[PDB]
This record gives C-alpha cells, sequence and structure tokens, in this order.
C-alpha cells in the first residue's frame, strides 16, 4: 500500500523501460483501488512508452551510423 | 490431478498444434532447418503457457469448491477448420506462383520453387490459429478466477461458459433476494366486544413495535394509527436513557402500565415466546452487536417478545418465570413445511387464568395450554372461539358464542391487509387444558404428526390471540441487480414459502413486479401459488398436464406458497420452454432441482453439503446480485474470446490477400520465411493473447443473452470487423510495400527490378548453342533524406578494375539516370578516377565503359571467379535495395495487425477505451521493441535477411498502419456504431 516504491520504479524506469513492467508484474497481488496498484499502472504504462520510444532511438541510430556503412563498399554523395 | 507433463503433452494434440507441427517437417526435409525450427518455438511457448494457466485452473476449482469443455471442443474445431481452408488457399497460391516461374530480385542462388514453398509453409503457419486453444484455456481460467474474486466460487470449468449464456434465474426468497434477519413490525390483537379498537369495529386492533432495526431487542409497543414519523423519530432520539417511552406516547409493553389492552397484548406476546424455546437472544463477544441462535424464522418472535418483557436482560428474575412454567416433551409438535404449525405444551402456575387472561369453565380446572403457532391459513379456518372483554374488568374466553362467518371475516380482511405491505404474518392460538387432557393426548397411539385433538374438540376449545407481523427486508444491491437482469433480458423468477399476497407485496418492493403492469390483473397473471400447479386446484392431485402446465407458466413471474420439491416442475417447465436455467437452493430437498437446472447453484454458507456436491457454483456471498455479476462475467468471457477469433480472422485472412496480390500482382513477396513466423508471434502471443483480461463492455449487460446455438461468428462480425480489416490490411500492408521499393530501389513491381540489372549470354563450350547467363553491372534509385541535399541518388554495381572484384558503389550520381557514363561530369569524382584509366586487362569497354567479359570468356565453372562479373550471391544494390523495402514492408504488417488489437477492443472508437487494459499495453510493446530490435541486433537480422532502416523510413513504414486506424475514425465501426450503438435514430 505504498506509493513511494512504485513511483522510484516508474522514475527509475527512464534509464532501463524494462523495469517499469517489472514494476507492474511485482506488485499485481495488492489489490486495485489501491495507490499502489495505480502507480504500478502508471510504471507498466512509461515503461512500455519508453521501451518503444527508446528502442526506435537506439535502432535508428545503430542503422545510420553502423550500418549504413559497410566497410568493404563505396560511398559518394550524401553518404 | 492430471500429471503436469501429461498435460503439457495433452495440448500439442489440438489440430492446430497437429497442423503446425505437419508444416514442422520441414527441419526433416530437404530445406532450412533454422527457420523450422521456430514452429516448434512457438508451439512450445503457446504450450507452456497454457499448461501453466490450466494447473492453475486445478488450484483454483476444485479445491476451493469442493476433460475439454464443449466450447474448447467446439473452438479446437473451429481453428481445425481455419487451419485446413488457409492451407488449401495457400496451396492454391504456392502452385500458382510455381507454374509461373516466378522468382526473387534477391536469393538468386537459391532455387526459386523451394524459396517460395517455403514462404508458403511460413504464411501456412502463420494464418493457422496456433493460439486459439491458449487463448481460450487462459479466458477460462481467468474467468474462474475473476468469479472467486466476485464471492462466486464456480465447481467445474463447464459452468464458467454456460453462465453468459443463461436466460433465466431462479432463486428463493428468504436468504437470497431478502436477508434473513427478520424483525417484528406489526402485531394484532383479537378480541371482541372490546372496548378499543381499530376503526370501530370492537373486535381487532394492530399495534407497532419501535425501534424496528435488525434483532436489537431494547424498545416497546405503541399504537399504529398515532406513530408518524415525527414522533417517532423523537421515540429514537435519546433511547440511550432508561425506559421512559411513555413520556412521548402510551408504551403498551411497559408492565408497569397494568391495563386490559397491555394485559391482552402480553398473554399474546408470552404465548408466542413460549413457543420459540429452540431460540435465544445473544450479543457478540467481541462487538456491541446483537443476534440469535437458532431457527431463522422463529428468531423475530423473541426480539418483538423482548420488547415488552420476557427477556434476562430486561429483570434477572424472568429466568425463574420461565421455571414455573415446566414443559411436556413428550407432546411436542416439531415445525416443518408440511405441517406448517408447531404446538408446544406447558404447566401453569395458576388455576383458570393466565396473564390476567381467565379461562374459567364451569367444572374443569385448567392446569395446562396448549400453545400452536403457524401460518394462518391453516389456524383461522378452524378457529372456534375469541376472547372476549367484560365490561371494563378482565378478558375471558367467550364459551357463550362461537365464531360466525362475519366474525370469521373480521379477522380475514384483516389478515389480508396485514399480509401486504411486504409482511409475512404468524397466527398464534392456544387450547386450555387439564390433567386428563394430558393423560388423553399422552394416550394417543398417533405420534406428533396430526395430534388431532388439540385442534378440533366437541367442546370447541381453540382460541386465536392474535397475529405477529414481521418485514423480510430485501438486500441493500437486489433493486439494482434485478433492474440489471430486466436490462439483459434475462427472466427473474422468485419462488417463496411465504403467502401469495405478501410474495406479490415483497416482489413489488424489491421490483419484479413494475407498476406498469396494473394494466392487468398481476394477482393471478404473473404471481401464483403452488395449487394451481395441478390439475385439480389442490396439493392432493399430483400434476398438471405439460401441454397446458409449459402454456400456463410461461407468463408467470413469483411462485407462492412453494415447497423445496416443486423446484423440479418450474425447472422442467423453463428447460422445456428453451431457457438456460440456473436455480438457486439450499440442498435439503432440492438437490434434484438443482441437479436437473442447467447451472445448479449452491446457497453458499446456509447450503448443506448436498447442495454443494450437486450444484455447479457456490455463492459465498450469500446474496443474489452475485448471480447477477456472475452472468456478466461469464458474458464478459465469451466476448473476449469472440474479439480474439475476430483479431485472428481479420488479420490471418489480410495476410493471405496481400500475398495473393503480391504474387499475382509480380511484386517481391512482402514477408520473408522466417520474417512471417516472426510476424505470428508478435502479433498472436503478443498481444492477441492480451485480449483475454478485457473488461466487460459498457453494452455486454444490455444485449440478450446469446443462444447456445449460436455461431461464433456472427454476420455482424463479418461485414463488420473481419473483412473490412482484412481489405484495408491488404490495402496498406501492399501499399506500404509498393512505396517502400519505389523509394528503395525505383521500381515497386519485380519486372522493373529485373529488367534494372544489366545481364550477358556467354555460350558454352562443350554444349553447341547452350547459354550461361551472368550480370556485369546494376542500378539502382533510392530516395535521400538528409540535411545536405534531399531527392533521388543513383547507386551502381560493377566489376571494379582497381581491385580487380565486384564492388558496391552508393550514391553515384544525384538524380535518377538512364545510363550512368563513368566518365561524364555527373557521377561522383571516386568513381570516375576509379576507372577512367580504362578496363583492366581483357575486358570490353564499348557499352558506357563497364567491365563486360569478351563473348569467347566461357568456361565450365558456371560464377567460378570469373572476371569482369558480380558473383552469384554477390549483394548487389538492387538486392540490397529490395531488402531494405521488405523490411520497410515487414514493420508495416507488424504495426498494421499489431494496431489491430487496439481497435478490436471495443465498438467505441479507440481513444475512449485506450486505458481500460494494461496487459495490452505490455504485449503491445513487447511487439513493437521486438520488431524494431529484430532489424537492429546484428545476429537477428542476419537470419531475419532484414537491413536496419533510417529514422524517416521507420516513420514511413509505421504510418502506413497509423493509416489502418481510420478502420476506426472513418469506417466501418462507425457505421457500426450509427446502426446498433445509437439508442435512437
Amino acid at each position: 500500500n505504498d506509493i513511494t516504491q512504485p513511483r522510484i520504479h516508474t522514475i527509475l524506469s527512464f534509464f532501463f523501460p524494462f523495469i517499469g513492467c517489472l514494476s507492474y508484474l511485482i506488485n499485481l497481488k495488492y489489490p486495485e483501488p489501491s495507490l499502489r496498484r495505480q502507480y504500478a499502472k502508471k510504471a507498466l504504462c512509461v515503461g512500455s512508452a519508453l521501451s518503444v520510444i527508446y528502442s526506435f532511438i537506439l535502432c535508428s541510430l545503430l542503422g545510420q551510423y553502423i550500418y549504413q556503412y559497410d566497410n568493404k563498399e563505396i560511398y559518394g554523395y550524401t553518404y | 490431478v492430471v500429471p503436469v507433463w501429461l498435460i503439457f503433452l495433452s495440448q500439442y494434440c489440438s489440430p492446430v498444434v497437429l497442423l503446425l507441427l505437419v508444416a514442422a517437417v520441414a527441419s526433416l526435409a530437404l530445406n532450412e532447418v533454422v527457420e523450422g525450427v521456430a514452429i516448434i518455438s512457438i508451439v512450445t511457448l503457446n504450450a507452456c503457457l497454457a499448461t501453466y494457466m490450466e494447473k492453475s485452473s486445478g488450484d483454483a476449482i476444485g479445491k476451493l469448491a469442493e476433460k475439454l469443455t464443449p466450447l474448447q471442443v467446439a473452438l479446437n474445431k473451429l481453428g481445425g477448420l481455419i487451419g485446413l481452408i488457409a492451407i488449401i488457399v495457400l496451396v492454391v497460391i504456392i502452385s500458382l506462383a510455381v507454374i509461373i516461374k516466378y522468382r526473387d530480385p534477391a536469393h538468386a542462388d537459391k532455387d526459386p520453387t523451394f524459396v517460395i514453398i517455403i514462404i508458403g509453409v511460413g504464411f501456412a503457419v502463420s494464418s493457422i490459429p496456433e493460439g486459439l486453444p491458449m487463448v481460450v484455456t487462459i479466458t477460462l481460467s481467468a474467468g474462474a478466477k475473476d468469479m472467486v474474486k466476485k464471492n462466486a466460487n464456480v465447481r467445474k470449468l463447464p459452468a464458467v461458459e454456460t453462465l453468459g449464456c443463461c436466460s433465466v434465474i431462479c432463486s428463493d426468497k428468504t436468504g437470497t433476494l431478502t436477508e434473513g434477519k427478520m424483525t417484528a413490525i406489526n402485531a394484532v390483537t383479537i378480541c371482541k366486544n372490546s372496548s378499543l379498537s381499530d376503526e370501530n369495529n370492537k373486535l381487532t386492533k394492530t399495534f407497532d413495535f419501535y425501534p424496528t432495526k435488525g434483532f436489537e431487542p431494547c424498545g416497546g409497543l405503541f399504537d399504529s394509527n398515532e406513530l408518524t414519523s415525527e414522533k417517532k423519530k423523537e421515540i429514537v432520539i435519546a433511547k440511550n436513557q432508561n425506559t421512559s417511552y411513555d413520556k412521548v406516547l402510551y408504551n403498551y409493553g411497559n408492565p408497569s402500565n397494568k391495563s386490559v389492552i397491555v394485559d391482552k397484548t402480553r398473554s399474546l406476546m408470552f404465548a408466542a415466546y413460549l413457543n420459540s424455546y429452540d431460540t435465544t437472544l445473544s450479543r457478540d463477544p467481541k462487538t456491541l452487536k446483537w443476534g440469535i441462535h437458532g431457527n431463522m424464522s422463529e428468531g423475530p418472535i423473541v426480539v418483538a417478545a423482548a420488547k415488552v418483557g420476557y427477556s434476562f436482560i430486561n429483570n434477572p428474575n424472568h429466568k425463574s418465570y420461565l421455571d414455573n412454567f415446566q414443559r411436556l416433551d413428550d407432546l411436542e409438535v416439531t415445525f416443518n413445511s408440511s405441517r406448517k404449525m408447531k404446538i408446544t405444551f406447558y404447566k401453569l402456575k395458576t388455576v383458570n387464568v393466565f396473564e390476567n387472561v381467565y379461562l374459567d369453565k364451569p367444572g374443569k380446572v385448567y392446569t395446562h395450554v396448549a400453545l400452536i403457532k403457524g401460518a394462518p391459513d391453516r389456524l383461522l379456518d378452524r378457529s372456534t372461539h375469541l376472547l372476549e372483554e367484560t365490561s371494563m374488568k378482565k378478558v375471558q374466553v367467550s364459551w357463550n358464542s362461537t365464531i360466525t362467518q362475519e366474525e370469521r371475516n373480521v379477522l380475514i380482511k384483516k389478515n389480508l391487509e396485514l399480509s401486504q405491505k411486504a409482511l409475512r404474518v404468524l397466527s398464534i392460538c392456544i387450547k386450555p387444558l387439564t390433567d386428563q387432557n394430558i393423560e388423553e393426548l399422552k394416550k394417543l397411539e398417533d405420534a406428533d404428526e396430526r395430534l388431532k385433538y388439540v385442534n378440533y374438540d366437541e367442546n370447541g376449545g381453540f382460541i386465536p390471540m392474535g397475529y405477529v407481523a414481521s418485514f423480510d427486508p430485501p438486500r441493500p444491491g437486489v433493486k439494482e441487480a434485478i433492474q440489471t437482469c430486466r436490462e439483459a433480458q434475462v427472466k427473474v423468477i422468485m419462488i417463496t414459502g411465504d403467502q401469495k399476497p405478501t410474495a406479490v407485496a415483497i416482489g413489488k418492493l424489491i421490483g419484479l413486479i413494475e407498476e406498469k403492469s396494473e394494466q392487468v390483473e398481476d394477482i393471478n397473471s404473473l404471481a401464483i401459488e403452488c395449487s394451481e400447479l395441478h390439475i385439480n386446484k389442490n396439493p392432493n392431485e399430483p400434476i398438471l398436464p405439460n401441454d397446458q402446465l409449459d402454456e400456463f407458466t410461461d407468463k408467470i413471474l413469483i411462485y407462492s406458497r412453494a415447497q423445496p420439491e416443486d423446484k423440479i416442475t418450474i425447472v422442467q417447465s423453463l428447460k422445456r420452454k428453451g431457457y438456460l436455467v440456473a436455480m438457486t437452493g439450499d440442498g435439503v430437498n432440492d438437490a434434484p432441482a438443482l441437479k436437473a437446472a442447467d447451472i445448479g447453484v449452491a446457497m453458499g454458507i446456509n447450503g448443506t453439503e448436498v447442495a454443494k456436491g450437486a450444484s455447479e457454483m457456490i455463492l459465498i456471498d450469500d446474496n443474489f446480485c452475485t448471480v447477477v455479476s456472475a452472468i456478466d462475467v461469464g458474458r464478459t468471457i465469451f466476448s473476449n474470446i469472440q474479439k480474439f477469433v475476430c483479431f485472428l480472422l481479420g488479420t490471418n485472412i489480410g495476410e493471405i490477400i496481400y500475398l495473393s496480390v503480391a504474387i499475382v500482382a509480380q511484386m517481391p513477396f512482402p514477408l520473408e520465411a522466417l520474417q512471417i513466423l516472426f510476424l505470428n508471434l508478435m502479433t498472436d502471443g503478443c498481444p492477441a493473447v492480451a485480449l483475454s483480461r478485457e473488461p466487460p463492455n459498457d453494452d455486454n449487460m444490455k444485449t440478450p443473452p446469446r443462444p447456445k446455438k449460436q455461431p461464433i461468428m456472427t454476420k455482424r462480425w463479418w461485414f463488420y470487423g473481419i473483412l473490412p480489416h482484412t481489405i484495408f490490411e491488404a490495402l496498406c500492408v501492399l501499399l506500404s510495400l509498393a512505396f517502400s521499393l519505389y523509394i528503395c530501389t525505383g521500381f515497386y513491381n519485380l519486372n522493373g527490378i529485373h529488367n534494372l540489372c544489366k545481364t550477358v549470354n556467354l555460350v558454352d563450350v562443350n554444349d553447341a548453342n547452350v547459354y550461361h547467363e551472368y550480370k556485369y553491372f546494376c542500378s539502382s534509385y533510392e530516395y535521400r533524406i538528409s540535411t545536405d541535399y534531399v531527392g533521388w541518388v543513383t547507386n551502381v554495381s560493377f566489376w571494379d578494375p582497381q581491385n580487380n572484384e565486384a564492388v558496391n558503389f552508393w550514391g553515384a550520381a544525384k538524380g535518377k539516370v538512364e545510363n550512368i557514363n563513368p566518365l561524364s561530369d555527373i557521377v561522383h569524382p571516386e568513381l570516375r578516377l576509379r576507372m577512367q584509366d580504362g578496363c583492366s586487362g581483357d575486358l570490353t569497354l564499348d557499352e558506357n565503359g563497364w567491365c563486360r567479359p569478351k563473348d569467347n570468356k566461357t568456361s565450365d565453372g558456371y560464377n567460378d571467379e570469373l572476371e569482369g562479373i558480380l558473383k552469384k550471391g554477390f549483394e548487389d544494390v538492387t538486392a540490397k535495395g529490395s531488402k531494405r523495402g521488405r523490411t520497410m514492408a515487414f514493420i508495416s504488417a507488424v504495426w498494421c495487425e499489431m494496431l489491430r488489437a487496439y481497435t478490436v477492443r471495443s465498438w467505441e472508437p479507440f481513444y475512449k477505451v485506450f486505458n481500460r487494459n494494461m496487459w495490452m499495453h505490455l504485449a503491445c510493446s513487447i511487439s513493437a521493441t521486438l520488431t524494431f530490435l529484430s532489424t537492429c541486433i546484428p545476429g537477428i537480422t542476419s537470419i531475419l535477411n532484414t537491413t536496419c532502416l533510417l529514422w524517416w523510413q521507420y516513420l514511413l513504414a509505421i504510418f502506413w498502419a497509423l493509416l489502418n486506424l481510420f478502420l476506426d475514425e472513418i469506417v466501418p465501426k462507425v457505421i457500426y456504431r450509427r446502426k446498433y450503438m445509437t439508442i435512437k435514430n
């Protein structure tokens, strides 16, 4: 019934998105109307959205700066 | 229980898993095992989740209330049919693609027939609903868990399925609809020639108890006609003070008010109390809450007595007063549903007086008294004499005159008025007796069954003194629950043992009978007594013919004067009429009725072991409203499976449609062999399985009950939901693939891409007129988005003369160029410098200066490092562009099928119900994250054959999926809303 630890998990999820989902996974036992489970739902939503966005950004950067440049091939304009 | 390993092994026997294992033969045949293994991975994951949920249902069921469910076997059959149809269609499409010499711009080193066969196998594995048994198991187990959470313990898994389709509820009034805490409300005193009476009848008068809160003993008796709410609330005020209600109004229950009327009321209450030796008032040991022990029906008499005295809490001397009246245990008549009265015998401490009411009879001394309590309808008819008030001195039994017909009607219409207002009435009678009368009663060979001597006598010794009316308060939520049932079009029938006017009154109070039904006689049209269920209108006749009973009782809503064994007839009639009967009972004699009912319901704590062993579910809540929530959850359990099957069909038909269109239109296949297996795993399993935990819709408790014969897919889910999503998804994915290939390689169809690569023919040496084929140059047009330049660029492949090997050159020239001439000024200076010195040795330079081998270059070593030639399997710019385009199409397909999960959930527009489920958020983001990561992880991309995209490429791939969210904001769910969700046009 403590609101502090799901909030801590929500904040910490900004540096590792899998933490937010773990937050909802761990305290599902608590009753739904409790503030702890509501903040756990918020943690899961934040973790999921940040997971999608972080995967997008990481993959885009990885492509544009590694996979765009195969070592052996040659590149000219706009490369 | 079934062994866990046996449960895990058994789930592979479902038809869809069997079909997937049939497709897994590719791992043993001459095919790619690295892609056929993933089918086993999907099957193993589904089996693991399903066996976990089945094992958990084995815990939530059985131990908490004490092989396939018909829905499960029907849905397994449906999944098998879907798999067979998909396999047949894909077989036709793949045979068409093989008869035509179809081939891909990539996969040049492999045989096209094997590639297209493996792609068809992957499409078959996707289109077969391999997750259907797993989702049905999860939905049923989670539904049972939800039922247990809502105080409804289901004993059998099939009970969860059958509850949603239930169309009638039969519940006992007492215990289920109304709480068993009966409290006294009025009491009527009967004495002719009395000085005080109601409406100047001079024979009867009514009295009212206050306060009337549950089983609380303190209070008194007052006059009904004078106690308004204003005078009642001031009596409630200062109730903590000692007994002083006389300051407000005359309290007839105060023993200090020794008057004739008070004497009669005391006599009636003392006669009532002596019949209640089986019950006693009590208080909780940890809370100042009153209570009652013993029979529930006898309870309110003791509480009523405590308000006029005759209780240990009022005076400790009451124990000796009761001890003065010894009891004759030999003649006691026990109460049961067949007799409907109970008789007790006691000895008096006097000669011919009882609570100042005189039983004087010449030549007889009445040392004993017989007290009777029971239903008025079985004691009033045999009444012989009443009490009479003589002058203003004493009340004596009127031995002088028998009860006339008008005198009987005096009691009759008062009983009629008191039985209304939802009050049940108990009539108390007496018979004076002597020692010789007790000896005669003991000499009777008959048991306590008849004891006819008490009721009938040649001297007419049978006196009813009055009535006691008690209210049976309805449970707090029963009215809302019945209103919800009416909105759900599930018929609600009350079965009760109370009298017929009482039954109709309590039904009207709790809302079974509306005031709008007064246009017809609700007294007889809906509420009937059980005596009417026989051809002759009396219980002696056994039964009434079925062909008339089924037609007579189809309008009836309330049954009165019922018996536990009669419930069987009601269940049979309703079952013959076509309803799915859920009947409630305690199990003493109605266990066969519960068993014969479609959904037996044990009455929780009050129910016996037989009821809990015969019923399909147990109401631990001890409340009727739980059955309504039970029907709601049962309906949600089928609705979630319906949504899941809609998702499956609407995505896995669109897959086949766009594959067929790609093959027909000579486009590259929109998905790889294992890309489609990854798509299947990332749109079923997650988030399609997350549809199993959807909360109830706003109209799932408003639609009529689903008939059992109704198919899972009504035509409403075909004209909208399935077909308009398959067509839209095919359009979106095909347009994404076409625009993707146009952006990435400059052409959108296989003919354009293949003609885009230049080939040369070399005549064989050992075989005359036989020609080998090679490629010596490739072009491509790729759209570019960058800070420096936005627009088309051209990329080429050629045999590099400086490095003497095939190389890939990107961005040779800005804008599309028909024939790239490296000696021109348009070409990038590096490419011009790399070949301006001329071709390397023995090579040709006539056609634009590219390095093509001369016509005499043939050797039997096909693709064996021949100079001037790109090797087979080398990734030309055409092949790389096609791979990038197929990656964008794959991501678009995943985000098009996954986003359907957000519009399947409810017919309401998705923006209102977005946050309604969290498991769908988890599964949707898992799918999205694994889609983005599968195209950038170096290990995964080497087997999925995907290449990592640019940021604007990812936005372009996703946007073709968000265009499929116009399935909600435009058409056709708006059409469905306007045609069915609109309350009125």
